[PDB]
RNA sequence: GGUGAAAAGAACCCCGGGAGGGGAGUGAAAUAGAGCCUGAAACCGUGGGCUUACAAGCAGUCACGGCCCCGCAAGGGGUUGU
RNA sequence: CAGUGGAGGCCCGAACCGGUGGGGGAUGCAAACCCCUCGGAUGAGCUGGGGCUAGGAGUGAAAAGCUAACCGAGCCCGGAGA
RNA sequence: GUGCAAGAGCACUCAGGCGCGCGGGAGAACCCUCGCCAAGGAACUCUGCAAGUUGGCCCCGUAACUUCGGGAGAAGGGGUGC
RNA sequence: ACCGGAGCGCUGUCUCGGCGAGGGACCCGGUGAAAUUGAACUGGCCGUGAAGAUGCGGCCUACCCGUGGCAGGACGAAAAGA
RNA sequence: GGGGAGGUUUGGCACCUCGAUGUCGGCUCGUCGCAUCCUGGGGCUGAAGAAGGUCCCAAGGGUUGGGCUGUUCGCCCAUUAAAGCGGCACGCGAGCUGGGUUCAGAACGUCGUGAGACAGUUCGGUCUCUAUCCGCCACGGGCGCAGGAGGCUUGAGGGGGGCUCUUCCUAGUACGAGAGGACCGGAAGGGACGCACCUCUGGUUUCCCAGCUGUCCCUCCAGGGGCAUAAGCUGGGUAGCCAUGUGCGGAAGGGAUAACCGCUGAAAGCAUCUAAGCGGGAAGCCCGCCCCAAGAUGAGGCCUCCCACGGCGUCAAGCCGGUAAGGACCCGGGAAGACUACCCGGUGGAUGGGCCGGGGGUGUAAGCGCCGCGAGGCGUUGAGCCGACCGGUCCCAAUCGUCCGAGGUCU
């Protein structure tokens, strides 16, 4: 169970094999490995991973230029891969060879407060025959007198945007070290050029 | 997108010419069909001296539609209509007189009879 | 790393720079194909085209062609399965690019509305054996 | 005077709670270079001025 | 994800366009002009474009600009006085800056357009 | 309905467009200041003394606790943690 | 038959009447309003002015509708502090 | 005043008059009013309510029936610009 | 323009909804009501009770207050029950 | 012929409610119950196999689309592995529908000498914008966490998700007279559903481009402007938003078990699947997965980073003024957002705008020569313009600068 950090780019459909393949690309790039975490003084087995270098005056103080190996911080700071004990050096991309399937975590873009239809999903209805009053509306909620309450978590209108998701079982068919890219079955959550970690998938182990 | 309440025309000798879409054979919720798809049909328009009569209820398979389908290599294809072909309760093309371009999608499905006489296979 | 465009442009080892130039008017000849339980065919497809959707990487083109039965609209992914595809006589002088009005009335009006620019064929006659003159000059 | 109508009075303290998260809100001023007064930040003053200081034709 | 592109609003599209227009007009006559902050923003963009067109001298532009504007003598001063100076300038020929008080009556962030040369 | 015994019903400066005020000045009294005697309560403020940000309530009652203000003692009031 | 001629509780439809199917409005712009659409549309047509017919009475192409925004008997005042 | 079969219709505009006694930002869910819709075509619904197709003027052409008036703009189609 | 049944064409009624539009909604500034109102310090179950509880027990979830939003309940408001 | 249970039907009672408790069904939203319709499993079989009959356990998820009737009911059509029954005011009108119902009209049949009346029928007929409290779903502000700042975390507890069909191989082998027609494992597609995404597909774009109409006006020509929506009309349409489109999710495995199937074994010399012990065994329980999440008042863990006396508390906790790590104010903003917050950038800077290039959108313009008396046309030409967009550029807006910020409890 390994991993690599990444920023999103590309999406197409490259005519690999002979068939078409939706190609989501990610720049894993030079994503540091700066500090491990052992059982007794932590409680797991994880590592911290940086990203893109631009950091001078706006950062300073502890840096972890301390840590035990400096290297300065990225600008997109660092995250954490559990159950991963690397070899040492800042890990690039080739961690995953083409031909394997993987998991991937990243923030979903923001759609904010939405209408229940475009949220969970309800129905609405009466566009004509009925009334114009309750178009994009939830209609009802709870039962009459008993419970006489509104169910805990009974799906309701509200936020559906600035969240985060992990997708499983995507397939990478390329990886270019020459500029640090990763070419996978297109399903990439989030917008073009943001936060996204890759980790090994799960099937039977 | 093929759904019930849809007028289809036949492209063969049959004994008919225009049929109405009734249900689909797929999973009991698959209210959608397309190329190489199994359809139940209520006949609505036929040619007098024929076999299948005006109002018959038989089965069918789609060859041609107004919503093209994508072939996995990314190259789609559309025949401007809703043409199907009568099949029976035994998975068999009733008539013998195929009309116009069909789809090789059907070929992979198990309608080798079509593709055969079928003039412009695409 | 920034220019994501640049990324997808370095994805350009998948490029067809070996094809006839046409406009959203006519086109015609051949394509590629599959057909059978082992592929092995390149079914020729002509056509009078319709749409040009530009994209850089995969700028695809939808092709109208009426045959045996009736009209048929086959779009092609400008960049691999279509081996050589090569047209016939391009034509044009079209105003739009989208030719939807033909799906409506496809008949003599088609002929009644499309004339090839002769100029195109002039450069055709030129580049014909200006190529053997090119196969002579340096 | 429609469907929703205040079931029982709304208590003094409660009004002071709504108005607790209400309350006023301060402004903020900044020294003016080449001048001797205050201004809102990034702003020109008819007394002071930004660079060059345009207008300042006060009486 | 609404507004996930750009453009400031509040009027009729027509009414808007016409507004931006007049603003460019009254502007181009004078040069140093008070207005509200967002107005000022989309305005300085708009007009800056128009004046970069003015930097040229093609009848094409000239018309197109006055097609957006009105007065002939204004095209004259545009292509005889204004644009000639900002010949060597290649960007935000105008500059708009905020002012104290806030638009009395309802309080609004105010600002002022400039010739900037 | 009701300034005051009486108009003596406020000159002058001061901030302010004014409105309204701050002194002067009026007289027993201006906490009698002009729809002005006497000014209950609800009523909305202001300062200050006790208390409250792990908290289940007809809101108080009894006890015990601390904090503050009185009381010569002993007593007492204000408060609310339990 | 042709031409003439221009009849009509005639036909399509403004101003002018109405108020049908919906949407909105519902402490409204409003104690009936708007927007869409609708039916008459030279006739039993509509319209300004003057004038009269009224409470067990009038007026009624007839619902017990109108008679001063609430009509199975108006409104007011009086027996009546029934 | 200009144009459309014409006209007190309608779109622009003459003259004349006005911008409707709160605005400014944002550019949510929702709601009012309004536009585009793939592919399917009343499957929706109590009901094609609604909304849409149809749209003016010249030409072709019209069933059963009938009280010879109609039913008829029946329906179906063909033009129109310069 | 009256109540059924069918047909064709036609279309967001529908499958099944997806962008868009202005105007409200939402934030700054100016004015600023209403019905209702025993007092509140107003969470959930499981039982009780003049039979349907934050308020009674047993027994529950949780820092103090707020902005936008939905509508089960407060036997919700208007009606001294037609 | 006896005994019980359930509280859905149909009733007997008349206690909350006559200063109000809006009665049918359908739209929307469900949630739970199991005496389970389907999907697992097992026992029995008048069970060869196939498939079925029956009982026992098991709610995880699923329970389709239409015709007719206002009708839930039901009948029918096409199907499905399947088309489950029931509670919750026979769920849900401060959420809709008002079609049904028991207003005044009218009629109909009908009863009545009649006025009107009839679980007899039919036609029309006004659901009242602002949520105060509780609750639910989204978001902040105060305080907190018994030094002060940042950055990376741990998972208490909970939530979500858990489906499922056909096809081929084993083999037409086993069984079986045959017809039929298998377990066991394996392979390939399917549909429904959840998740996220513009790449392909397709709809979108409020002025991105074009063609046009009547017009008024700049300026007679061309040319150009507004009006026709709140784009006048249409042909098209980048991004960004999307579903039909697109890649994925169920899993595989672990642990304990039901019903039930078993092993060594007694009491009770035999027998037993049990009272001691061990094994198998379910879509079900716990996990493994996704997400929240230390207000897990218990406020945890990790990586660092800054630090005393400066004035009243001498000894006891405070208190007060600027500082250290820093934080914030204003700003340029954002695939972030009702506001707030969350993200980033502020001249040492590419944040918005302008600009240049790029893609892309649209489709040979304004004008110039050239033909037809003319509309128009050939060419100059894939031109011109050009909204979001991939970037390059300090040309202009992020000037200057303001204030909060440890003085480090005790045992």
């Amino acid at each position: 169970m390994k991993g690599i950090l990444g920023v999103k780019v590309g999406m197409t459909r490259i005519f690999r094999d002979d068939r078409a393949v939706p190609v989501t690309v990610i720049l894993a790039g030079p994503c540091p490995v700066v500090q491990r975490r052992t059982p007794e003084k932590d409680g797991y087995t994880a590592v911290q991973l940086g990203f893109l270098p631009q950091n001078p005056k706006r950062v300073n103080r502890p840096l972890k230029g301390h840590f035990a190996k400096a290297g300065v911080e990225p600008v997109r700071i660092l995250r954490e891969i559990r159950d991963f004990n690397p070899e040492g050096d800042t890990v690039t991309v080739e961690i995953f060879k083409p031909g394997e399937r993987v998991d991937v975590t990243g923030t979903s873009k923001g759609r904010g407060f939405a209408g229940v239809m475009k949220r969970w999903n309800f129905a609405g209805g009466p566009d004509s025959h009925g009334a114009h009053k309750i178009h994009r509306h939830p209609g009802s909620i709870g039962n009459r007198k008993t419970p006489g309450r509104v169910y805990k978590g009974k799906k309701m209108a509200g936020h559906y945007g600035a969240e985060r998701v992990t997708v499983m079982n995507l397939e990478v068919v390329d990886v270019i070290p020459e500029e640090n890219l990763l070419l996978v079955k297109g399903a990439v959550p989030g917008p073009n050029g943001g936060l996204v970690i890759v980790r090994e998938t799960k099937k039977a182990a | 997108m093929i759904q019930p309440q849809t007028y289809l025309e036949v492209a063969d000798n049959t004994g008919a010419r225009k049929i109405m879409c009734i249900r689909v054979l797929k999973g009991s919720n698959a209210k959608y069909a397309t190329v190489g798809d199994v359809i139940v049909a209520s006949v609505k328009e036929a040619i007098p001296r024929g076999a299948v009569k005006e109002g018959d209820v038989v089965k069918a398979v789609v060859v041609r539609t107004k919503k093209e389908i994508k072939r996995p290599d990314g190259s789609a294809i559309r025949f401007d209509d809703n043409a199907a072909v009568i099949i029976n309760n035994q998975l068999e093309p009733r008539g013998t007189r195929v009309f116009g371009p069909v789809a090789r999608e059907l070929r992979e499905k198990g309608f080798m009879k079509i593709v055969s006489l079928a003039p412009e296979v695409l | 790393m920034n220019r994501g465009a640049l990324i997808k442009l370095v994805e350009s080892r998948y490029v067809r720079t070996d094809l006839p130039e046409f406009r959203p008017g006519d086109t015609v000849r051949v394509s590629y194909k599959v057909k059978e339980g082992n592929r092995t065919r390149i079914q020729d497809f002509e056509g009078i085209v319709i749409r040009i959707r530009r994209n850089g990487f995969n700028t695809t083109f939808t092709v109208r062609k009426v045959s045996y039965g009736v009209g048929v609209e086959r779009i092609f992914p400008l960049h691999s399965p279509l081996i050589q595809k090569i047209d016939i006589v391009q034509r044009g002088r079209a105003r739009r690019a989208k030719l939807y009005f033909i799906r409506n009335l496809s008949d003599r009006e088609i002929r009644r509305k499309l004339r090839a620019d002769r100029k195109r064929i002039d450069q055709d006659r030129a580049a014909e054996r200006a190529a053997k003159e090119e196969a002579q000059k340096a | 005077a429609k469907h929703p109508v205040p079931k029982k009075k709304t208590s003094k303290a409660r009004r002071d709670a709504r108005r607790s998260h209400h309350a006023l809100t301060p402004p903020t001023l900044v020294p003016c270079p080449e001048c001797k007064a205050m201004k809102p930040p990034h702003t020109v003053c008819p007394e002071c001025g930004y660079y060059a200081g345009r207008k300042v034709l006060e009486v | 994800r609404h507004l996930k592109s750009g453009r400031k609003l509040n009027r009729h599209s027509s009414h808007r366009l016409a507004l931006y227009r007049n603003q460019a007009k009254s502007l181009l006559t004078h040069g140093r002009i008070t207005t509200t902050v967002p107005k000022a923003k989309e305005l300085r963009g708009f007009v800056d474009h128009l004046i970069h067109l003015a930097k040229r001298g093609d009848l094409h532009a000239r018309r197109l600009v006055l097609r957006d504007l009105q007065d002939v003598k204004l095209v004259r001063k545009l292509f005889d006085e204004i644009a000639p100076r900002y010949r060597d300038r290649q960007g935000g020929y105008t500059r708009v800056l905020k002012l104290a008080e806030r638009r009395r009556g309802d309080g609004a962030p105010l600002a002022l357009v400039e010739l900037v040369e």
